[PDB]
């Protein structure tokens, strides 16, 4: 009854109806692994469990990467329908494009030739790396990470050098008018008003390194 | 009788029993669960028999989200009309302590016996997770004062789970198609809880979890899914032909690992990378996006006919499709969609358009 | 005369229009080399290039004012905008000057084109200069050359070759300074 | 390659789903068809023996066997999965004593003990509940000697007591191809021969997926067909040049002339012994 | 089932060695046929400024030449100049004319007759066994003028560097055959040059095309043969990195099965202990 | 866990002093997921190698 | 392993001690010729890594 | 010889062991390090070649017979 | 397998640096001083941070 260990309590873990409240409590068990083995008795008894997963690499992490998400297997169905919407048409775009930079560091590693096409979406799945990277007990508002997740697969951030994208997206919250964010917490939606302006906003934008 | 269920990989390879006991095998998110509500969403809706839902020991967020996407498609009816449903749900889920998990299937089973015997028509019965069966009553039986079996299970496994396992049959009076998902822990296949589900299924479906992180969806293990259909006297000649002739290729491609992950792809035969290739092929051309997962995929979902999986992997096997990509395979419906895919992205390196088509600079007002 | 203009520049056209588009259009010799023959200039004045060849060896790439080859019509000796000649040259020494001193290795036979730039190209097979022969088996060699008169063509041009060469190695052994 | 006399026994072992019953099938179904041959000094009855199986499986089997006509000969003993599991451990000892009367009265036997390994799972069932200690994979201690008292009741008896045969053809199921697991080891080590069938030849398209070279029968060839035997050292001997001058035929570039006869050869040769189900040749 | 996990992880171990070895044995050939390529170089360079690059002939009579390996753990070299040789056997075939197919190794005879089977014709190998020689290469040229073509095509896989394998292919035409005919610009681009030969023109340029020929081959296999060991220093590399990474995880599985192994007996012992106490 | 937590959470700092405490490792069967070492890995806050 | 090479009796040749192979017992010419019989064969299994 | 370890034979041994067994085990830590690398012995290194030639050597020097202690 | 003069200047540069990098990190100590003569140093943290 191990099983039953987690999940008599794991399933307390609820969004209630509105006859009953509709409160919620929101979960977030943590399990530690041994060697990347998620095919563990104790792991897989809590991913059976829970709704989504949130895997982290220990070769990402030493790597630099951090949060060392594996975006792969890192899933969560039932937050889909709970993502911001301004976030929902912009990392979209983010994950398909990391998709195929996992392809492509995944084959090219041994230096056999450059398509020049994978070889375009390699350094842009490197961009959109290390626009992921964040430090720690900095947590950023919604709105905040879905300028920069604009700002990073819109192309805006394009030719800033891998090693300038820690400061560049710094660059980039810190100078885009600050009721751009407003207008994009409140309707919580790139609105057509709001990307044309957006767009405006991030031309003027002193990158690091030009 | 053959069930046509619109997944190529259960189509092709191990076909399902009109009538007969099916289980979908894997463990901890390889996608057992999306495999039976795609099998409700293309069966359950084209049956015209009734249906009952026995949920042992899952979600119950699950079992919330089923009540509620049956109430939308009319399958559930509530209130005056509710005699015009189509399904029973018995809910016994994992919140329950293990003398409720260890008694809910009886307690579905009994519910699909009685329109199998008194009403005497075709159910259908979907249990998730006819392995917490066997848990809740491992868990009971230490403390039923016994000396252990082998992993920690307990000595009646064989026999708890033959009882139960025996009822669910089609009979001369009515029959009942039976598709129960199997846990297995650790994703070991040996574990006795699975070991001992084999022998009461016709139709196996095991999903495995490295063919779930290939991308490859639905994760089913072509090489390890077997079918009491898949017999030339039963669908055909030339679907068992197509068939075997996919599994000949599957296992060619097995047999040839080794040598790719520590030599390279480059020191094999000439027959042997073209076996590489088409093996490549139809291990996408096995993946099809599922209407339950449209919601959090994005594709829509391609319910594939049966003719169609098999004029199209005879189309691959032959050599018809040498000359496509592989990734014009991956999450596609069937034979014409291949190609379809294959111009949709071979326009895209293609696709470099002038001037950026701005018209945004000072919209006016 | 002129109906057919092969080359590198219009392979690619036949080649693009023929071949599959996952191999670029192979590469060719006369990419890897800079220096033509009928272009302009690679005189200037006294000096002139003069590129000594063997298969295994490269044995001068830099400028000289004079070379002395020994054709098969007898040595002759190549000034800066010297006529374009391509010369088959008979085992002799070949001398290359640059002013007080100068390099000489005795060849074994092999052609050595002059070009309408002035670039000089000796293209010898075995380049033995005078320092490394031995004045010794010479002579147990070409005993044997002037011996041997067999029944058969071939091994008579052998012998005929073996003495034109071996009599040559023996007037460039005595008289060097 | 693994001939079957009147008498000895041969273990069908194998992983799930890669051929056991279908050979076991094809051995009764022909039995039936060389009956009408032959006159009644040389009939072979058999006894089918279904340990833990489903009723529709054992209904399906029935029904084949009256299609085929071998119901005639054919007894079928049947403890099904959901049967007590004394029932399940008593039922091979019940089937072999009904094959036990044409062995003692000088007619020939063909049992077939499907399922071996799940009459030891029922015997573990009934012995842990009896509180007797377990051992290894928690199976008693004498889980060898309830397969070795019943699998040595299959013999070839003397002229004085009748000259009656009974062959016993028991089924072990493997995990993985496992071959090194207790109830395996011991049926491995009771048994006269072993017919060891493999997942990865019969998805090959190798179907009966006989493994050539782990299959043995130790009464040799002394119980071959004359003929057969004649050909059988030749197809053996070939097909042993075939096994191991490959793990090089994935390099089909560099033709030998000398190995590569041997390989498309013994490709031939095993491409011959492939064969469809329900019809015994 | 425990033990043959630590079977083929000294399997995998040894390949890892092995591999690594020869890795380093392909890096010292590599570095000493570097020497002999590019001082083999420069005596091809007077051919091509004196008879010019004409890959795009017409030819009627052609003798393609596709230089392989002999050692065929190489990585794709060899099959990627049988794809030229097939584009370039599809360039000038379009008029109705003879081709002969030769290769030099023993990677080409097994790759080439899959391609084509009539036109190939003669096949040269163990020619890297010892070492390759001017007087080889030139025994092969007068092997190749056993027939008599008007043009020559040699395949072979240029050492770049470490890292590129430029296919290049190298053309030659018989001497008045094809290459009197080629030359003819409104007269003659060779009438500038003063024959200084002991016979006619048309003979020292039927010695100079066979020259042309022994140096282009020797140099074509030279390059491929240090660009086989290039590439072979390579290949070995990312075959010992797989080879770490299969024995990594075969290492990890394998202490997964011994700590599940070990509680299984410990289980079974404890079980078997308390049925009695 | 119990046992050497116990042993372990004993060392720490408090307001007065504190006690550092330098462990030798010995990993069983060169298993660095063996239950001993896996365990005591939880509480150990550097590690210094020292190599041949 | 010697007996599907086809080899009867498939005795290994490198697993198979007797204390009658000392050389004072049966003599130094017969216990160096089964040494060097267990030499080359072993060196032989060192270069099945290779030549298979 | 790799995997046998004797931690007290720092400085208790035989002097004249001691001088010459440094040298003897450092010589057979490279020739185990580049052994089964080169077991063929046609394309090596000059100094490759010369640490397994030595180790070769003192392999066959360290065996000895049974009943005879030196 | 290839050469001290194989790679580039820069690799020369972290070759050097790291060469006395692994010395630095190098220490006498000052219980050793009784057996290796050399007194020992007891270095602060504001220095190898700088000195680093
Ligand atoms: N020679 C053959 N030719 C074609 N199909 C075969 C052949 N042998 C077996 N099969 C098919 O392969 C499958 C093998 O199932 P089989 O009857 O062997 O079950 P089993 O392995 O004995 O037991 P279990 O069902 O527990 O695995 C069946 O579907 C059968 O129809
Ligand atoms: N058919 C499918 N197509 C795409 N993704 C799938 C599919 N099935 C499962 N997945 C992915 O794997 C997860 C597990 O799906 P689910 O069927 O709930 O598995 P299980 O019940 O075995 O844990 C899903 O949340 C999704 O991310
Ligand atoms: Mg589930
Ligand atoms: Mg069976």
């Amino acid at each position: 009854d191990v099983f039953y260990l987690h999940s008599r309590l794991l399933e307390r873990a609820a969004k209630l109806s509105k006859e009953l409240g509709g409160g919620s409590l929101t979960a977030f068990p943590v399990i530690e692994t041994q060697a990347g083995d998620v095919s563990a008795y104790i792991a897989t008894n809590v991913i059976s469990i829970t709704d989504g997963q949130i895997f982290l690499e220990t070769e990402l992490f030493y790597k630099g990467i951090r949060p060392a998400l594996n975006v792969g297997l890192s899933v969560s169905r039932v937050g889909s329908a709970a993502q911001f919407p301004g976030m929902k048409q912009v990392a979209g775009t983010l994950k398909l494009e990391l998709a195929q930079y996992r392809e492509v560091a995944a084959f090219a590693q041994f230096g056999s030739d450059l398509d020049a096409a994978t070889q375009y979406v390699l350094e842009r799945g490197a961009r959109l790396t290390e626009m992921l990277k964040q430090k720690q007990f900095a947590p950023i508002p919604i709105e905040r990470q879905t300028v920069a997740v604009y700002a990073a697969t819109k192309g805006f951030l394009d030719k800033v050098r891998v090693q300038d994208i820690v400061a560049a997206e710094e660059a980039v919250i810190s100078q885009v008018n600050p009721a751009v964010f407003k207008i994009l917490k409140a309707n919580g939606k790139i609105t057509p008003a709001l990307d044309a302006h957006l767009k405006a906003e991030l031309r003027k934008v002193k990158l690091p390194g030009a | 009788e053959i069930l046509v269920t619109g997944i190529k990989v259960v189509d092709l390879l191990a076909p399902y029993q009109r009538g007969g006991k099916i289980g979908l095998f894997g463990g901890a998110g390889v996608g057992k669960t999306v495999l039976i509500m795609e099998l409700i969403n293309n069966v359950a809706k084209a049956h015209g028999g009734f249906s009952v839902f026995a949920g042992v020991g899952e979600r119950t967020r699950e079992g919330n989200d089923l009540y509620r996407e049956m109430i939308e498609s009319g399958v559930i009816k509530l209130g005056a009309e509710r005699g015009n449903s189509k399904c029973t749900l018995v809910y016994g889920q994992m919140n329950e302590p293990p003398g409720a998990r260890a008694r809910v299937a009886l307690t579905g089973l009994t519910v699909a016996e009685y329109f199998r015997d008194i009403e005497g028509q075709d159910v259908l019965l979907f249990v998730d997770n006819i392995f917490r069966f066997t848990q809740a009553n491992s868990e009971v039986s230490a403390l039923l004062g016994r000396i252990p079996s082998a992993v920690g299970y307990q000595p009646t496994l064989a026999t708890d789970l033959g009882g139960l396992q025996e009822r669910i049959t089609t009979t001369t009076k009515g029959s009942i198609t039976s598709v129960q998902a199997v846990y297995v822990p650790a994703d070991d296949l040996t574990d006795p809880a699975p070991a001992t589900t084999f022998a009461h299924l016709d139709a196996t479906t095991v999903l495995s979890r490295s063919i779930a992180e290939l991308g490859i969806y639905p994760a089913v293990d072509p090489l390890d899914s077997t079918s009491r259909m898949l017999n030339p006297n039963v669908i055909g000649a030339e679907h068992y032909n197509v068939a075997r002739g996919v599994q000949k290729v599957l296992q060619d491609y097995k047999n040839l690992q080794d040598i790719i992950a520590i030599l390279g792809m480059d020191e094999l035969s000439e027959e042997d990378k073209l076996t590489v290739a088409r093996a490549r092929k139809i291990q996408r051309f096995l993946s099809q996006p599922f209407q339950v997962a449209e919601v959090f995929t994005g594709t829509p979902g391609k319910y594939v006919d049966l003719a169609d999986t098999i004029s199209g992997f005879q189309g691959v096997l032959t050599g018809k499709y040498d000359d496509l990509p592989e990734m014009a395979f991956y999450m596609v419906g069937d034979i014409k969609e291949v190609k379809e895919k294959a111009d949709k992205m071979a326009k895209d390196i293609a696709s470099r358009k002038e001037a950026d088509n701005k018209k945004v600079s000072e919209e006016l007002k | 005369e002129a109906a057919a203009p092969a080359g590198p520049k219009e392979f690619t056209e036949v080649w693009n229009k023929k071949a599959p588009s996952t191999l670029i259009v192979p590469e060719f010799p006369s990419n890897y080399t800079a220096v033509k023959a009928v272009g302009e200039g690679q005189v200037h004045g006294d000096a002139f290039p003069v590129n000594f060849y063997t298969p295994h060896s490269i044995l001068s790439q830099a400028q000289k004012d004079t070379v002395v080859l020994p054709g098969v019509d007898g040595y002759f000796g190549v000034k800066a905008s010297h006529v374009p000649t391509i010369a088959q040259l008979k085992p002799g020494v070949v001398e290359l000057h640059s002013g007080a001193e100068s390099e000489k290795f005795f060849v074994s036979g092999g052609f050595a084109f002059v070009h309408p730039n002035g670039v000089t190209d000796i293209c010898v097979l075995e380049a033995a200069t005078l320092d490394q022969v031995d004045p010794a088996a010479v002579k147990s060699a070409l005993a044997a050359a002037s011996a041997a008169q067999p029944t058969d063509e071939f091994e008579q041009a052998a012998n005929r070759a073996a003495i034109e060469l071996y009599s040559a190695l023996e007037s460039a052994v005595e008289a060097k300074a | 390659l693994v001939p079957i006399g009147r008498g000895q026994r041969e273990l069908i072992i194998g992983d799930r789903q890669t051929g056991k019953t279908a050979v076991a099938i094809d051995a009764i179904i022909h039995q039936k068809n060389c009956n009408e041959q032959v006159p009644k000094a040389q009939r072979v009855y058999c006894v089918y023996v279904a340990v833990g199986q489903k009723r529709s499986t054992v209904a399906q089997l029935v029904k084949l066997f009256t299609q085929t006509g071998a119901m005639r000969y054919t007894i079928m003993v049947s403890a099904t999965a959901s049967d007590a599991a004394p029932l399940q451990f008593l039922a091979p000892y019940s089937g072999c004593a009904m094959a036990e009367y044409f062995r003692d009265t000088g007619k020939h036997g063909l049992i077939i003990y499907d399922d071996l390994s799940k009459q030891s799972v029922a015997y573990r069932q009934m012995s842990l509940l009896l509180r007797r200690p377990p051992g290894r994979e928690a199976f008693p201690g004498d889980v060898f000697y309830l397969h070795s008292r019943l699998l040595e009741r299959a013999a070839k008896l003397s002229k004085e007591l009748g000259g009656g045969s009974l062959t016993a053809f028991p089924v072990i199921e493997t995990q993985a191809g496992d071959v090194s697991a207790y109830i395996a080891t011991n049926v491995i080590s009771i048994t006269d021969g072993q017919i060891f069938l493999e997942t990865e030849l019969f998805y090959k398209g190798i179907r009966p997926a006989l493994n050539v070279g782990l299959s043995v029968s130790r009464v040799g060839s002394a119980a071959q067909f004359p003929g057969m035997k004649q050909v059988a050292g030749t197809l053996k001997l070939e097909l042993a040049q075939y096994r191991e001058v490959a793990a090089f035929a994935q390099f089909g570039s560099d033709l030998d002339a000398a190995t590569q006869y041997v390989l498309e050869r013994g490709a031939r040769l095993t491409e011959m012994l492939k064969q469809k189900q329900f019809a015994p040749i | 089932s425990n033990q043959a996990v630590k079977q083929r992880i000294r399997a995998i171990k040894n390949i890892g060695k092995i591999t690594k070895a020869m890795k380093m044995v392909a890096a010292s050939k590599m570095k000493n046929a570097q020497i002999a390529v590019e001082q083999s170089r420069g005596l091809v360079d007077p051919f091509v400024r004196l008879f010019g690059d004409f890959p795009a002939v017409n030819s009627n009579k052609s003798v393609v030449v596709a230089v392989t390996s002999d050692k065929g753990l190489c990585g794709g070299l060899n099959s990627n100049i049988t794809k030229y040789t097939r584009a370039t056997l599809a360039t000038t075939e379009s008029e109705g004319k003879d081709v002969v197919v030769v290769s030099i190794g023993d990677k080409g005879r097994s790759q080439l007759t899959r391609i084509e089977s009539q036109r190939y014709q003669l096949a040269i190998a163990d020619t890297y066994k010892v070492r390759v020689t001017f007087g080889q290469a030139s025994l092969i040229v007068e092997e190749l003028i056993k027939h008599n073509p008007q043009s020559y095509q040699i395949l072979f896989n240029k050492f770049r560097s470490a890292i590129s394998f430029k296919p290049t292919v190298a053309t030659i035409l018989s001497p008045d055959l094809l290459e009197k005919q080629l030359e003819d610009v409104t007269g003659n681009s060779l009438d500038a040059y003063d024959i200084e030969a002991s016979h006619e023109r048309s003979d020292v340029l039927r010695d100079l095309t066979e020259f042309h020929l022994g140096v282009t081959l020797y140099n074509a296999m030279l390059e491929n043969n240090c660009s086989e060991h290039a590439s072979r220093m390579s290949a070995m590399e990312n075959s010992t990195k797989s080879a770490g990474e299969m024995l990594g995880k075969l290492t990890l599985d394998y202490n997964r099965k011994r700590q599940a192994t070990i509680t299984t007996e410990l289980i079974e012992i404890i079980a078997g202990a308390s049925a009695l106490m």
